RNA sequence: AACAAUUGGAGGGCAAGUCUGGUGCCAGCAGCCGCGGUAAUUCCCUCCAAUAGCGUAUAUU
């Protein structure tokens, strides 16, 4: 009298990352000089 | 505290000791060893009851080897220490004598009924060994390491 | 060369006796190399040599090597007295003594290289 | 460990003429050698050329108490390249060399010896080395070898004496500078065997005290010796060069 | 060149003696833990005045206290990857490198394909 | 100078030096309680 | 409360209690440990430290 | 970290003990009629 | 209460059966009707699984404190002659 | 209390995994993995508000003397294709004169 | 997994559980209680003290 479901089992859990900061293209291009998003 | 808990844990550590009740009998009876010790020495020499009375308590001293048999005198009597006791205990006259492996191994070859200390076989590792007797403390004769029978697990060995 | 010779009253005696408790205690580095290895090893609490030495020179080498480790030195009179001393069944020429942490043949020690600076 | 062979660079110490070689698994204190390719009681060095010449023999907290002290974290030594050093209890000349390797070829060592044997090593040293002059006398007695010392700087003391302190106190008394530097060696066994270190050890600082020196610092020297302590004081004035 | 140190002289900064350098400010991941050193972070590890040397000879140790022929090398380096352990070295890397590659994006790279699948 | 060496016992009554040096570690502090002195953290007789 | 094999005996945990504060005390302090031993003297293992002055000063 | 010290227990006080004696212990004493040597080696059983 | 140490007692009314807390000081306090001196006074239960022990109408020995109401001042030890802590354990049954 | 307290009342207690089903989609976010996206969007929309309150509080006739030093982030028109937001950086490639290439020509 | 050492205290961790507060996602007190499952499950503790002894209450010195 038992479900697969239920029982207790491992869980494997990968450590998060998230992706970067994405600004987008206009917001980048037009804020000011002293904080203009630098990228090679 | 916590100078008393190190230090009776350095005493628990140097000495194999099960407790702190031993350490607290050691220093209540260097208390009354002590004690009288101060007590001889508020008189003046040339007071007869502090040559003879103090006379007889190094010469019992000496005879159970705390106090050294160089140093014969009332302050240096005085400044002795439960390291003394603890040093003059059979335990460690069997560890330090090198019959045993380390200090509990001492312990269990005493309360095991291995050793002996002249004609009597000791079990309590309490026992104040005097220094003229400090020399026959020996393995028991019936034990495996002072000949006799192999014991139980080379008996079931063999079997 | 025996210019720290120790006194037949006693001193001889009791450094032979505390010789014998070493022995007795495992703390004994017996004969001239032994005892060279521990003066240049620097165990070595205390060290006796033998002015009955046939030629003195064979120990005459320890007294520098523990002049700079800086450990005393005394000659007993007699390498038979000291050969048995130790419990040998020849002859001991140069016998050194180490020491451990607590034991109160290190007290025995302290106290015979203080006799030994009362010499030199 | 620090095998025959191994590559070690040198970088100078924080004192004036001592030099640290660190290698790969290791560090190893050292000083520049006065007189290059000798050993003096066969111990390991330190050859390199300038980018032949440059040598770095090897110096051991064991057989030097000088080095259990620079080891053990000694703020000054008082010597550097150019100093006099009057080195009491020179057994063999070995940290009498090494002192004479830290003062160089400007400097000078005045060892001081009682025993004849070590005498004669320390004359063989000492006929290697032009720095140090040979003086095989009692520290006792510093009126023998009064015509021989002037007014050093600094004063090593390393005697197995009970009476150390004074005799380091009439050594000063003779040939110590307005404020000077001394740097004692203390063994506890040796002064008093029956008392505990610390306390033979503040009792032999109070005998300096009252002998007018001023303790700057001490420190035990114990990874490397046992109860034994070095003392840094100073003679007559609070700051050392005066 | 110091004056009061007896000339030692400025270090001659090459990229060998650079990677010796590196290597004594990392000697405790050297000996992976059957050594530890002294703790020393300061910033600039290239020091002001060096001089690479080697040790000579102990006249009482010449049987076992010696390199030979095939191990006399040529830098600091070069003896750490001639020792032992190398293996060991990248054994603990690919743990490290194992760890850092968790959840990063070859893993949400599959949960994608997974799902799309 | 018990800072320098850290031997001696200390014989003192007030709370200010008694609390001063209750700061730092193995040292005696002997008082005086009226009848008979007192040690602090001498942990023998 | 569920209790642990070395708290059934008080001498094994006043053992295992001394062998803890006798490892914790290399730590702090420096202990003498022998002097140079069979090998003699292979330098200055664990590093040394220029700068650091570990010393009372008197 | 000082010579002879077990996790704030020194082990390099001993009989004769030493004793820095302050003016507040002097003055109570002499008030308290207690001698001083005598009432020392009394509280401690040992000689200081 | 300072003539004896220990007072016996009938459990009157378990006051506050009805709280949300489990161990809150609400749910912990019991209503005591004093034998000897006829008062009522409250006691710290000192585990809600202890209040399940302790019931209507017993005989309930209670003790003092010493040191969410800070002023109930007794405290609750046996139930039916078994210790309540006896009782909490699996030790004795009543 | 934590005295006043069993050995059963200290069990922890268990995670459900996914059904097996759901494992295909991946990890069943509890609290952790919930409280880690949502702090990691809190601070990018943080960083992403002072952005926007930077854009529109510039002020449009500002001078600065890296403008002489640098190219600006241009626009869709005037960068097209290559562009993003951003202002280009320098990788320290420089156009190399003459001579010194000849001698890195004889060199290859 | 035994020939089966205790008495006190301090502290950490925990659910598709519960309860409460409130200008989302927080915080609180707390939790033997959870979807299934009881021949079902095999999962989470550390430190301090005395230690065949120890806790608690009042009188207290």
């Amino acid at each position: 009298p038992q479900n697969p479901n239920s029982t207790y089992r491992k869980i494997e859990r990968p450590e998060r990352h998230f992706n970067p900061l994405r600004v987008p293209k206009n917001l980048a291009a037009e804020l000011p000089f002293k904080s203009q998003i630098v990228q090679t | 505290e916590a100078a008393r808990l190190d230090s009776e844990l350095k005493l628990v550590g140097e000495y194999g000791l099960r407790n702190k009740r031993e350490v607290w009998r050691v220093l209540l009876t260097l208390s009354k060893i002590r004690r009288a010790a101060r007590i001889l020495l508020t008189l003046d020499e040339k007071d007869p009851k502090r040559l003879f009375e103090g006379n007889a308590l190094i010469r019992r001293l000496v005879r159970i080897g705390v106090l050294d048999e160089s140093r014969m005198k009332l302050d240096y009597v005085l400044a002795l220490k439960a390291e003394d006791f603890l040093e003059r205990r059979l335990q460690t006259l069997v560890y330090k004598l090198g019959l045993a492996k380390s200090i509990h191994h001492a312990r269990v070859l005493i309360r095991q009924r291995h050793i002996r200390v002249g004609k009597q076989i000791v079990n309590v590792p309490s026992f104040m060994v005097r220094l003229d007797s400090q020399k026959h403390i020996d393995f028991a004769l019936t034990s495996p390491f002072g000949g006799g029978r192999p014991g139980r697990v080379r008996r079931k060995k063999a079997k | 060369a025996a210019w720290p010779k120790a006194e037949d009253p006693a001193l001889v005696q009791e450094l032979l006796d505390c010789v014998q408790q070493a022995s007795h205690y495992r703390q004994l580095k017996k004969g001239a190399n032994e005892t060279t290895k521990s003066v240049n090893r620097g165990t070595s609490e205390l060290v006796i040599l033998a002015a009955d030495t046939q030629p003195l020179s064979i120990v005459l080498h320890i007294p520098l090597i523990c002049e700079e480790k800086n450990v005393p030195y005394v000659y007993v009179p007699s390498k038979v007295a000291l050969g048995r001393a130790c419990g040998v069944s020849r002859a001991v020429i140069a016998v050194s003594l180490t020491s451990n942490e607590a034991s109160d043949l290190n007290s025995k020690i302290r106290a015979l290289r203080d006799k030994v600076e009362r010499l030199a | 460990g620090a095998k025959a062979g191994k590559k070690v660079i040198v970088e100078p110490h924080r004192h004036k003429g001592v030099f640290v070689a660190r290698g790969g698994k290791e560090d190893l204190l050292c000083t520049a050698n006065l007189v290059p390719g000798e050993s003096v009681y066969g111990e390991k060095r330190i050859s390199v050329e300038t980018p032949t010449k440059t040598e770095y023999r090897i110096w051991n907290p064991f057989r030097s108490k000088l080095a259990a002290g620079i080891l053990g974290g000694l703020e000054t030594i008082y010597m550097k390249p150019g100093s006099k050093v009057l080195y009491l209890g020179a057994a063999s000349g070995t940290s009498v060399s090494h002192v004479a390797d830290i003062v160089g070829p400007t400097g000078a060592v005045y060892a001081v010896e009682f025993s004849h044997r070590s005498g004669r090593d320390l004359i063989n040293m000492a006929t290697r080395r032009t720095n140090v002059i040979p003086i095989v006398e009692d520290a006792r007695k510093p009126m023998a070898y009064r015509m021989l010392v002037p007014m050093v700087d600094v004063i090593f003391a390393d005697v197995a004496q009970p009476d150390q302190a004074r005799i380091v106190g009439i050594n000063a008394r003779l040939f110590l500078k307005q404020g000077g530097g001394l740097l004692i060696s203390i063994k506890a066994s040796c002064i008093d065997s029956t008392a505990p270190p610390e306390q033979v050890f503040a009792s032999e600082v109070q005998k300096l005290r009252e002998d007018k020196f001023f303790p700057k610092e001490q420190l035990t020297l114990e990874p490397y010796e046992r109860d034994h302590a070095m003392v840094s004081c100073v003679y007559l004035q609070k700051e050392f060069e005066g | 060149t110091l004056s009061d140190w007896y000339n030692i002289p400025r270090t001659n900064l090459t990229p060998e003696l650079k990677r010796d350098l590196q290597l004594l400010r990392m000697r405790d991941v050297v000996a992976m833990g059957k050594q530890f050193f002294k703790k020393d972070n300061r910033k600039d590890f290239v020091p002001e005045y060096c001089q690479v040397g080697t040790i000579i000879a102990g006249a009482t140790d010449g049987v076992s206290g010696r390199l030979t022929r095939k191990e006399r090398k040529r830098t600091i380096v070069e003896e750490v990857l001639s020792s032992d352990s190398v293996s060991k070295y990248k054994r603990k890397y690919h743990e490290i490198q194992e760890h850092k590659k968790s959840g990063r994006k070859g893993y949400y790279k599959k949960l994608m394909a997974a799902r799309k699948r | 100078r018990v800072q320098k060496h850290r031997i001696y016992i200390v014989a003192t009554n007030d709370r200010d030096l008694k609390r001063r040096i209750r700061k730092i570690p193995g040292v005696p502090i002997m008082s005086v309680q009226k009848g008979k002195y007192a040690i602090e953290r001498l942990p023998g007789a | 409360p569920n209790r642990k094999k070395e708290q059934r005996n008080p001498r094994v945990k006043k053992r295992k209690k001394y062998e803890e504060k006798q490892k914790k005390l290399r730590s702090v302090k420096a202990v003498y440990k022998g002097g140079e031993g069979p090998g003699g003297y292979q330098g200055e293992l664990s590093g040394i430290k220029t700068n650091l002055v570990k010393s009372v000063k008197l | 970290m000082p010579s002879s010290m077990f996790f704030e227990h020194n082990e390099a006080l001993v009989p004769p003990y030493n004793v820095l004696v302050d003016t507040n212990f002097l003055s109570r004493t002499v008030g308290a009629k207690l001698p001083l040597l005598e009432s020392a080696m009394d509280c401690l059983y040992a000689s200081v | 209460f300072g003539g004896s140490s220990h007072a016996k007692g009938i459990v009157l009314e378990k006051v506050g059966v009805e709280a949300k807390q489990p161990n809150s000081a609400i749910r912990k306090c019991v209503r005591v009707q004093l034998i000897k001196n006829g008062k009522k006074v409250t006691a710290f239960v000192p585990n809600d699984g202890c209040l399940n022990f302790v019931d209507e109408n017993d005989e309930v020995l209670l003790a003092g404190f010493g040191r969410d109401i800070p002023g109930v001042r007794f405290k609750v030890v046996k139930v039916s002659g078994v210790g309540l802590l006896a009782l909490w354990k699996e030790k004795k049954e009543k | 209390m934590s005295s006043l307290r069993h050995a059963i009342q200290r069990r922890a207690h268990k995670e459900r995994a996914q059904p097996l089903e759901r494992q295909r989609l991946g990890i069943l976010e509890k609290k952790k993995d919930y409280r880690l996206r949502a702090r990691d969007y809190k601070k990018k929309q943080a960083v992403l508000k002072s952005l926007r309150q930077k854009a529109a509080e510039r002020n449009e006739d500002e001078f600065y003397f890296g403008m002489m030093s640098r190219k600006g982030p241009g626009s869709a028109l005037t960068r097209g294709k290559g562009f993003t937001g951003t202002v280009d950086g320098d990788r320290g490639n420089k156009a190399l004169s003459v001579e010194t290439v000849r001698l890195l020509k004889t060199q290859d």
